[PDB]
């Protein structure tokens, strides 16, 4: 009374797809009536006070299975769950019903999340991102390029001080942005209130100097919800555009209240993956990411870490920007999602690259992406300042090529080496980091 | 079995849609809940017309009402109404 | 080791060289093909806080070929040598700003 | 015991003008004394509840009827209500006493309230207007002239940005005013605090520039009174001169605590009177537009749209600046009303007029009133700002015409020409737009 | 550009029933088009900020013609409107919006909304009635 | 089409052609014509932000002619070259300035 094939999904519907492994001597259909259940609606006796309420109105059910290719007692399940019975702007609640205790069931050893389809109706409930790309690139006034990030190496030992000056000499060669990482909080070493002073000082210096519009991300993630907006009415008191958070440790609520505050002061937020790799590594056991990135989008975030190459990579990446996307099973995508004019969200690519990835990653990601280097920049032969113009020229020399009409996957190479004739500071970085 | 009715069976099987033809009577109606009777996934034009009149009498006195489905991922096309109740 | 020396940059495409009238056509050519709308802006001065510059005649909506807005660029170069003049392209259907750069320098 | 003839009004009276069209065979006394009871301390029935409170000095009662000339069943009634029984300052009581359920009557078809008296006694417990005219004039620091608007187009379609930009090029060209458009709200494409923070820039910007005070009106107007206040707070914290409201769609208590708001703040409101035309249509059904005019003067506002052209118009119009008028039957003023030293509402001309039909509103509407191009300015063949400066030259050319004593009936075509000679932007915009 | 016949109504679509009676020497298909566009991104001239936002997204569209039996000069008219501009939880600005000043239109003389159908996206946003029958 | 020229402006009649000491002649005689006081006002600079100039002798309570307010503008603009001077008309009934038009540019 659970698995009924014969049922068509309607429009005002949340589906989701689910990759089981049963315990041997386990049928195809009970395992896949268990899930469908223990989600919503289900307890392991009959009970009187099931006659009372409507069941067969409010209960998920599989209307389809699909046995994996190539793979013993591993198949597709799909579950239509009617729109009613979830609370009206809340991530917190889709979370708990669906991918609750399914997990952990006797009847099977292996579960995996692998997408999940929202109907419009719901999606409207939701402020999602507080601004988007379109609104985004109107508030810093930049056009035509991928946007340029900074680490700040090491993570935990400088002073605020010493904070303050190393984030001076990177925006000053020609840096958009520099970055907090995502363990400093309110270390004993640097309170959080004197880092956030000096970071003001640094960033009103080398404004007035380049004649551009330039940021910082000040981590905000606190252990507490008074404190969180506390410091957050601080960052709001020095003018600054741009703070930072992450969603996955502090929690979705914790995630939430923010982007509300965030959308009544027009403070731009950056989100950090931090912990993602524990839940979405494993291709038998977890979540996939795709299921959190369009969490992250309806929750809200301007930002979001994709991380660096990848037919799954553009998959999830062409999910958070296009307002339109079409099902796809070799990409990755099992449903059609459709949004009702929410704003897209920025993808931003860090983690250990150099000046010759710089070819491979403005094609793949295209325009609306931002360019993080963590070890690339700092680790320069000349400092911060000359590091900053070496990832600056080389960028701009992409974009110019690529206008003309080069493809950058045959002439890669050679468009940075023709850069490195006229500029000292890429010759010598041309040097270091090799092929 | 009207003119409309065999047009839409026959504009619904040539989209290569499955029918569903599906019943209520007057007081579930209120709240749209709706149910399947006979054989469901109907891919031929006889198949719905013998289930159209096996459900015009087997329910007579309720709704009588014919779904088109693309067999893709069981989704609803086209909902009419073909019976209402006297 | 060499000290990087203090310089007003002006967006997109200014770490470069300054540019020959040649690779001023290519860019722009870049705007007709992909379908968007290409126009001339000028201002008297320069600066990160002010995001509105004076827009020079209309949007050229009927744009063929990319030397009608070259011709348009060399008549404001003439009229204002003294202002800072850039040319922009409209989108229509994602309604926002593709490109941005700076070519005449007072 | 309803109508009585014999019946003298006095000063502290509130007197109303209804023109009525019974159901045959119904009499002109009974269908006038059923209006004047269903308003006030009437019911079908005698009740024994009647003889404990005094009925004679609270009643309202039908003095005077007047057959209406050329119509059969049609004929004036003249009704006089005690002073007492209203609550004071709120139109609120008085919209809902009178003209409550008198409408819908079973004994008459059709029926139109023409006009309503004010005792002086009653008008002084309002605010009235925050400013006025004369007090509106010295915060912005413009005299002589009638002072000009711009309605961005297209009414819904740009974005935060591009709305910013289009408001940009119109002040500085030499308009005084921009406006948001009257069913922009908090539309999914452009949130409202987006669109706040980029009009802010584009002022302050054409302010530097022309060396002029400009201005635009921030459209306020919320579902909720707590969005409403919140929206407005944020209006102030950019220090912006004006913001705008619709009254009739919003409500009469919506737009009473804002008033009382904007006198606290010192900001200046615009009223847009969206929603008139299914009310003071109708020639024998609804309530006329002199009613409502009143009912705001009261209510507050310093700015109302008036509608563009005669004999009717001026009427109301005339009614809203003077502090004292006169009886004028012909005009359609059934009553004479005086203001005690409340300030005057500035007109509000808008809907297709272009630069032809200059020389008929700077006679008719004179010096105290705004003229708004919608479609004039944005339509000009060589952009927004050219089209500010075809309209700006225009009116000064009308005005040092009329100072000098020309009538502008006679030579209104002949100093628009002779204006169209030394300026271009003119020549192609009275090519355009012909006879 | 307004009058557009041949158009199938979506789900996510507000769509509205008007009783129109034009002034006579005014065809069926000009009123029609007119309070369509009137209250929806509507100008009486073609202005140049057209063609920045993509118009033909955002426009209401007038899709069939009833004319009522036995008056003359007299149809119901079907207009649809995307879902997108309206603000959300909010009846003062789907009433502003429509019922505007479409009314009061030089081009006609009496016009009544008869209807307003909600798509069930929209309908989710508001909070509707505090408790309802079964609860009260 | 033709781009519109960067002019700082100066309230009311600034858009016309500089005015001619005839059209400064039939201005006045409409301020004394409608029963208006004509008054003498000069300042250092001209900014939007300011809305009190340093008033010239008196408000000529007794004018007869428009030829006695066109004296006292002469020896003001012999006194001060340097500086900006407006013409206002203060009314008495309604208690507002009915014109106000700048002469004389430093």
């Amino acid at each position: 009374t659970y698995y009924t094939p014969d049922y068509t999904p309607k429009d005002t519907d949340i589906l989701a797809a689910f990759r089981v492994t049963p315990q041997p001597g386990v049928p195809f259909e009970e395992a896949a009536a268990a899930v469908a259940a223990e989600s919503s609606t289900g307890t392991w006796t009959t009970v009187w006070t099931d006659l009372l309420t409507d069941l067969d109105r409010y209960k998920g059910r599989c209307y389809d299975i699909e046995p994996v290719p190539g793979e013993d007692n591993q198949f597709i399940a799909y579950i239509a769950y009617p729109l009613d019975l979830f609370e009206e702007g809340s991530i917190t609640n889709v979370l708990t019903s669906i991918v609750g205790n399914v997990f952990g069931f006797k009847a099977l050893r292996a579960l995996r999340l692998e997408d999940i389809r929202f109907p419009v109706a719901y999606i409207k409930t939701f402020q999602g991102p507080p601004h988007g790309i379109q609104v985004e690139r109107d508030k810093l006034n930049k056009y035509g390029r991928p946007l340029l990030g900074c680490t700040i190496k090491p993570k935990l030992g400088l002073s605020a001080k010493n904070y303050g000056r190393a984030v001076y000499e990177c925006l000053r060669g020609g840096l958009d942005f520099t970055k907090d990482d995502e363990n400093i909080n309110s270390a004993p070493f640097q309170r959080w209130r004197d880092r956030f002073l000096f970071v003001a000082d640094a960033i009103t210096k080398a404004q007035a100097e380049t004649g551009e519009i330039k940021g910082h991300y000040l981590n905000v993630t606190a252990p507490t919800c008074e404190e969180m907006l506390k410091r957050a009415e601080y960052a709001k008191e020095l003018k600054q555009p741009i703070i930072m958070h992450d969603y996955l440790t502090a929690g979705f609520t914790a995630n939430t209240t923010l982007a509300r505050w965030c959308r009544d002061n027009g403070v731009l937020l950056h989100i950090h993956r931090a912990m993602h790799a524990v839940i979405d590594r494993q291709k038998n056991h977890g979540i996939h990411f795709r299921v959190l990135a369009k969490a992250l989008r309806l929750s809200g975030g301007d930002h979001i870490h994709t991380g660096t190459v990848r037919g799954i990579t553009m998959g999830f990446v062409d999910l958070l920007r296009e307002n339109y996307v079409e099902q796809d099973k070799s990409r990755g995508i099992y449903f059609t999602q459709d949004w009702a004019s929410l704003p897209g969200v920025m993808a931003v690519a860090s983690g250990g690259i150099h000046v010759w990835h710089m070819p491979a990653l403005v094609e793949i990601f295209g325009d609306d992406s931002v360019l993080q280097f963590g070890g690339g920049t700092l680790g320069h032969p000349w400092g911060n300042a000359p590091g900053a113009t070496a990832n600056r020229v080389a960028l701009e020399a992409c974009v110019q090529a690529r206008n003309e009409g080069r493809n950058l996957a045959r002439e890669g190479n050679d468009v940075i080496r023709e850069a490195a004739k006229w500029s000292p500071e890429l010759a010598v970085a041309c040097e270091l980091w090799k092929e | 079995l009207s003119l409309e009715t065999q047009e839409q069976i026959r504009q619904i099987l040539s989209q290569g849609h499955k029918i569903t033809f599906e019943h209520v009577d007057a007081r579930r109606f209120r709240t749209g809940s709706w149910q399947s009777c006979g054989t469901l996934h109907i891919d031929a034009e006889s198949d719905a017309i013998s289930t159209l009149e096996a459900c015009l009498v087997d329910y007579d006195g309720e709704y009588v009402r014919m779904v088109g489905i693309d067999p893709k991922g069981k989704r609803r096309v086209v909902e009419t109404i073909i019976q209402r109740p006297n | 080791m060499q000290t990087l020396p203090k310089e007003r940059r002006y967006e997109t495409l200014s770490y470069l060289p300054p540019l020959t009238d040649v690779q001023i056509e290519k860019q722009v050519q870049y705007i007709l093909s992909q379908g968007y709308i290409p126009a001339v802006e000028f201002n008297e001065v320069s600066e990160p806080t002010e995001l509105y510059w004076t827009l020079w005649k209309l949007p050229l909506f009927g744009a063929k070929t990319s030397r009608e807005v070259l011709a348009e660029v060399q008549s404001c170069r003439s009229q204002y040598p003294g202002h800072y003049i850039r040319v922009v392209g409209f989108d229509n259907i994602k309604q926002c700003q593709i490109l941005s750069f700076i070519v005449h320098k007072p």
